[PDB]
């Protein structure tokens, strides 16, 4: 939420400053390329924020799916039961076992609600929490998880690295927006007669943003290759959508 | 990031669309026509949120945060008589200026600039009546000259009155114009201000509207009321993401962030499956469609509300909102099928976006064939052809200067040369917009910053 | 427990009774995976095949307990290898198999020897259906490829190569499909009919199990299968050579379609190759005919003989 | 595996309606398309997927497209089967009623409105995943029907070179319109030789004769002929619609029946049926007898190349073996091709109402012999006679055929040449010297 709020703040600041340029630009022939570069950096920031929001929405979708499976099948187990009277156990070798005895199909020679009490509810809540924790993308710094190929870092570690990179991107975008506001004030003061140092700072910040975007694209391609080579269909679909 | 949105009804078509939208919202939230909510005020547990659109004066009454502004008092009086107590009589602006003296944009701009004090005072009053604000939603109705002028004046006031608010506009474009020259002049003069100040703009071409109204309805005769009912349903569906707060999209700013890549590209194209809340909605349970078929219909050109003219259309931001019991596996299947069928730019790796909303617990439940509906919004450059028709009319008639005796009165320019220069500047700005669109359609748009840093 | 439904499900799974469509769809979906696993070593990852099998089992109706409990696995030995290990006969292809974990109290009736018999029968039927699918795919290619159905420019090689290969494929079909029909009619159909008619007013579950084991023993000891395995081991290699020759001819036709003597030399090499292959296959068929005539088995045998004798 | 039915012309529409009604009565689908079976048991042994698409309402829409220049028959079929067919799968070309019984107008309409048919077939293919080919049912006598069939055949062969196309061609009878219908017949036959993959022939004269023989009323109706076409199509597709162990696709059937693409014309027969009493030996004897074939044999001893029969009913192996021995003794096979005789036991549909004459095992048989070449020679001789004796075909043409009449004569001469080469190849395969190039 901090990343998303910072992205939205930068977006509204850039939108307001561009609206101010469009209002009091007049003719301004020397600002056309600067506005084009600002729009390009805004598009890059928009792609960054779209990736961040896509990751956040995927995580929230998994969370809400777990919550729905907990409410419909655990909190409301006695209401609209799953009817799966067969209890199976899956092992690491792909073997399936039947848990306990096999009850008959309700056939007794004949010639209320199954609600959960205090301890059962507490245990099912604990199992729901453990199922939430056991996600591969949330299993941070664990020995059971496998690192991504050609990277040597786990998936949560690479996600934390991507978060740090997009936070640095947000910070350098805030710096670029401050430089742009200073250039805007200088243009309000004089008509393209000063602010050469501010223009140089803007150019250097744009180059830094471009280099950071290239590095982030390389890291994202590496993460995509990792998701494709992991084998999970969810990671495959996520990589395909990000690509 | 979620704020309230105030509705601005402008012109006859705009007022009709606003009335239809408010009636649809009342039907959805069980508010009714009398203004007093049909549901008892004791059931405060509401999954929706009428606060961004309905001001709650009393525990049972919810006045819509809307202002109607029109030069014809007859339609306003009819709307107020039909919706007894629903609308606010203080938010109705007529200025007692009589009927519009022609269909010129200059007349609307003049009637806006003259009574700018009253409308701005009403806007300030409506803003003071609330606390959290995000922006306005203007109904331009560019087909009418006076309505387009009033909308342009309202935009030119709001842009420098509230620069911290995001502005969205809805421009209804006709299919075949009677006075093609005057209507093209009005639409171009409105698009000038739309490119200048409007943050987001959604077009509505009447050709596809009439086509859908002839297809899904049984009566061959088409009426303007149920024609605007389609735009009303579209607006209600796109505002559902804020009325019934979802888990991903819950604010207009967050919705427009993934739809507006740059302030220059602020024109979208809508599409919707066969509706279910309209008059003739009985012929929907015989299609037997799923969410995948709904996505296919959304991506089909026959369900778009604007003239597609798809000649390898270049997409920039495609977004969809599905309301009903949606399946994630079916959504994934539809996405996999559409990513191999939708043309995507080689310079942008952004794909289509999917959002799932919630259905109203008080709306009439539909059978399992059409219980799930969908809306699609695509950033397509196909609107440049709709604008190219008008600019070609401008180029073929401007060589003589016809109908110049109508745009000279009212506006601040009474001479012919000033009006000619203004029309030439508007033609130049729409030409630059079309050039920017056709350049963004290419890969060099992103390469402009790659070739030089 | 619905023993009738249980026996129907096991006949559908292992015996292919009223379930040929499902196994044919599985084979057509996993053509490349099966052949790549058979051509590669044990290091080849079968995770994709396991995912396909598990998604097919999930899409299958959950009411079918046998199909929902069906598990897949890989054996380090081939079908002829396990046949020579289990019987007094002599032998990296067909390393796949399936299994059912019979629970309680159904395990006291369905033992593991009948499970192994079911696995062997299922592997044999899978081999037969895979060879039939390969033949059908070869025929479809030959009949749908324009590079094959196109001729002219004074060919003089059409009736020599394409007609000869079509006659060879027709003979292979009239052999394989004929023996498959004979089997599925005079062994599989008869055993299914007996297993359906035995439980009419039953008296002893142990007697039903003994009848089932006796039927499986008759299926395994039918002299048609024991005489075919030493000949089928060569017929399969003949089919492999035939389809690889078909692939090479398809890859060469697009280049032969119109100038040099090298092309004529390659055409001569191809025609002598395929003629030697056809002659070797004819000699092998004559040897198989001699073997089956020496074997003491006869309506289906006479039908197979009339189908395999050349005009 | 999924096959799409193509109903071309009014005859195609009639036979498609009859076939879909028969399949609905068999698989318990009814006229409303809804599943007439209870929702308590989902275990089924049939296969409705390649022929019916099941929607969320459990309704089975037939995978068929109707291409005809006469919307009247399509509207009548829709009125008779309201709630069964999909209105989106209907194609009337938006050109009004039919006009002209020549192949030229049909092919021109097809080439003009091919985009709509292409979009329809593309949507129908994309609706599912597993596809094998297409199924057409038409009569070569109808000009518009033959033109539409040739147009769709061209589209299929130049769009999907991997899907197999099977068609059912009803040849005209000995009538008066054959002076102009023979043109369309030979044009469609040239198209079949060029691009089609499989064809099942039907002779209208033999069909009407068998109809009058099996029916009490000698006034045989075209609806009765279409019902018999429905019955023969159901009997030949039972093996695909109820696959048990051996046959689960038409690919294997066409592999074991059609030896080479140059010989892809099959003659059907089916006996006994109405529209225990006969043992399987008697059924196969009647199948061998020419009085039960759906095409005019006109041959004392045809040269059988490949035969394949499907027996529907409870059978025992002894009668099968006896009839097989009798067929091997009677039927003569060439000394260069194999004498293969395939028998497939097709299961009966338990969801189908009991046909009259219960417990009467029946049998269908597809043959590739010298019976189709007689009809081919008769048609080509009539065409040659009418062409060389009267120059009236150059007065009814459309489009490019009407712009110049010389190209029409050249195309007809090429059609005569290709059918002559086909009959020469057939009469050569009849001889032992056909395979002499390898021996
Ligand atoms: N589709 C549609 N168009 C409308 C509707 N109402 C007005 N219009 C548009 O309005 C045009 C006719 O002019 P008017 O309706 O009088 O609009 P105006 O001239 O600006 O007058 P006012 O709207 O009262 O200010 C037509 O070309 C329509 O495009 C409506 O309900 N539906
Ligand atoms: N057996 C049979 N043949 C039919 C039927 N309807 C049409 N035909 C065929 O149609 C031929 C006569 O021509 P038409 O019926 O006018 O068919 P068409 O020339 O294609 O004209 P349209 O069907 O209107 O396009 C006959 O020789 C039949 O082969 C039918 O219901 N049953």
């Amino acid at each position: 939420k901090k990343n998303n709020y910072f992205y939205q703040k930068e977006m509204l600041k850039s939108n307001d400053i561009i609206r101010s340029f469009k209002k009091i630009r007049g003719y301004n022939p020397l600002i056309r390329d600067i506005i084009n570069k600002l729009s390009r950096i805004s598009i890059l920031r928009t792609q960054f924020q779209q990736f961040n929001s896509k990751m956040e929405s995927y995580y929230l979708n998994c969370i809400i799916e777990e919550n729905f499976k907990e409410m419909t099948r655990k909190l409301q187990r006695t209401e609209n039961k799953s009817q799966n009277q067969f209890d199976l156990i899956r092992l690491n070798n792909g073997t399936i076992e039947l848990n306990g005895i096999l009850t008959p199909k309700a056939e007794v020679l004949t010639k209320i609600e199954k609600t959960l009490n205090i301890d059962e509810l507490e245990s099912v809540h604990n199992t729901f929490l453990t199922n939430i924790l056991s996600h591969k993308l949330f299993a941070t710094n664990t020995s059971e998880i496998s690192v991504g190929d050609y990277s040597g870092q786990p998936y949560p570690t690479s996600l934390v690295l991507l978060l740090n990179s997009v936070y640095e991107f947000v910070k350098v975008y805030c710096n670029l927006n401050d430089i742009g506001y200073e250039i805007f004030i200088k243009m309000n003061l004089n008509d393209h007669e000063a602010s050469n140092g501010l223009l140089g700072k803007f150019n250097t910040n744009l180059k830094e943003i471009v280099s950071q975007y290239k590095n982030f694209k390389d890291r994202l391609y590496i993460f995509r290759a990792d998701l494709k080579n992991d084998g999970d269909e969810e990671l495959f679909l996520l990589s395909k959508s990000l690509r | 990031m979620g704020g309230e949105i105030i509705t601005l009804q402008a012109g006859q078509c705009g007022n009709h669309v606003g009335k239809f939208l408010w009636s649809q919202l009342a039907k959805e939230h069980a508010i009714g026509t009398d203004g007093l909510s049909q549901l008892p005020d004791s059931s405060t547990e509401r999954d929706d949120d009428t606060k961004p659109f309905f001001r709650e004066n009393s525990r049972n009454k919810f006045t819509p945060r809307a202002i109607m502004m029109d030069s014809e008092p007859s339609v306003i009086a009819d709307v107020e008589n039909t919706f007894r107590g629903f609308f606010d009589p203080r938010n109705t602006w007529v200025a007692s200026d009589g009927a519009s003296a022609g269909n010129s944009w200059a007349n609307g701009y003049d009637i806006g600039t003259r009574n700018q004090d009253d409308i701005l005072n009403k806007i300030d009053k409506e803003i003071d009546s609330t606390d959290n604000f995000e922006g306005f939603q203007l109904l331009h109705s560019v087909a009418g000259g006076t309505g387009s002028g009033l909308g342009s004046n309202l935009l030119e006031a709001l842009c420098d009155r509230y620069p911290k608010k995001i502005l969205t506009t809805y421009s209804v474009f006709p299919a075949r114009s009677s006075e093609v020259v005057v209507q093209s002049y009005n639409t171009i003069l409105a698009l000038r201000r739309l490119i200048e100040d409007s943050d987001a703009t959604v077009v509505f071409d009447n050709a596809s509207l009439l086509n859908i109204s002839g297809k899904v309805f049984r009566n061959p005769n088409i009426d303007l009321q149920h024609t605007n009912q389609l735009i009303s349903t579209i607006i209600s569906s796109v505002t559902n993401s804020i009325r019934f707060p979802s888990y991903m999209y819950s604010s207009m700013s967050s919705i427009y962030s993934t739809l507006i890549p740059s302030p220059e590209l602020h024109f979208l194209s809508p599409s919707f499956t066969p509706f279910t809340s309209d008059y003739i909605h009985d012929d929907i349970a015989h299609k037997g469609h799923s969410s995948y078929d709904v996505m296919l219909d959304l991506l089909d050109p026959s369900n778009s509300l604007v003239s597609t003219a798809m000649n390898n259309p270049t997409y920039f931001n495609v977004y969809n909102t599905i309301i009903g019991n949606v399946e994630p596996r079916q959504i994934s299947r539809a996405m996999t099928k559409l990513q191999q069928r939708i043309k995507f730019p080689s310079w942008s790796s952004s794909a289509m976006h999917v959002n799932i909303g919630r259905r109203s617990p008080y709306l009439p439940l539909q059978p399992n064939e059409n219980e799930v509906s969908g809306m699609m919004l695509s950033n397509m450059s196909t609107v440049v052809n709709v604008f190219e028709n008008a600019c070609n009319t401008f180029d073929k008639v401007f060589a003589k200067g016809a109908f110049l005796n109508n745009y000279n009165v009212g506006d601040l320019f009474q001479s012919m040369q000033n009006v000619q220069d203004e029309f030439a500047e508007s033609r130049e700005v729409v030409q630059s917009l079309m050039e920017d669109y056709v350049a963004a359609e290419q890969d060099s748009y992103l390469d402009d910053v790659l070739v030089d840093d | 427990y619905d023993l009738i439904n249980v026996l129907k499900h096991l006949q559908q799974i292992f015996l292919g009774y009223q379930s040929g469509h499902n196994v044919l769809k599985f084979l057509t979906k996993n053509m490349g995976e099966l052949t790549k696993h058979y051509r590669n070593d044990n290091n080849a990852n079968y995770d994709k095949l396991l995912q396909n099998f598990e998604l097919e089992r999930q899409s299958e109706n959950p009411n079918n307990l046998m199909r929902q409990l069906l598990m897949i696995q890989f054996d380090t030995e081939t079908l002829p290898q396990v046949l020579s290990h289990y019987l007094q006969i002599y032998p990296a292809i067909y390393h796949l198999k399936f299994d059912i974990n019979i629970p309680y109290p159904l395990n006291i009736i369905i033992s593991r020897t009948c499970m192994i018999k079911y696995q062997i029968i299922l592997r044999y039927q899978l081999v037969l259906q895979y060879h039939s699918r390969l033949l059908d795919e070869t025929w479809m290619d030959l009949n749908k490829t324009p590079s094959w159905k196109y001729r002219g420019y004074s060919h003089t090689v059409k009736r020599r190569i394409v007609r000869a290969t079509r006659v060879l494929h027709a003979k292979m079909n009239h052999f394989i499909k004929t023996i498959m029909e004979y089997f599925n009619q005079n062994v599989i159909d008869k055993e299914v009919y007996s297993l359906e008619k035995c439980y009419r007013n039953p008296t002893l579950a142990v007697a039903i199990q003994n009848e089932l084991e006796g039927g499986l023993t008759n299926i395994m000891t039918n002299r048609c299968l024991s005489d075919l395995i030493p000949l089928q081991l060569q017929i399969f290699d003949i089919v492999y050579k035939f389809c690889k020759f078909i692939k090479s001819m398809r890859a060469k036709l697009c280049q032969l379609d119109p100038q040099e003597d090298a092309a004529l030399e390659l055409i001569q090499k191809l025609i002598e190759y395929i003629s030697n292959a056809s002659s070797i296959f004819r000699k092998c068929l004559i040897n198989f005919t001699q073997e089956l005539s020496t074997e003491k088995f006869a309506a289906g045998i006479e039908r197979v003989l009339y189908s395999i004798v050349p005009p």
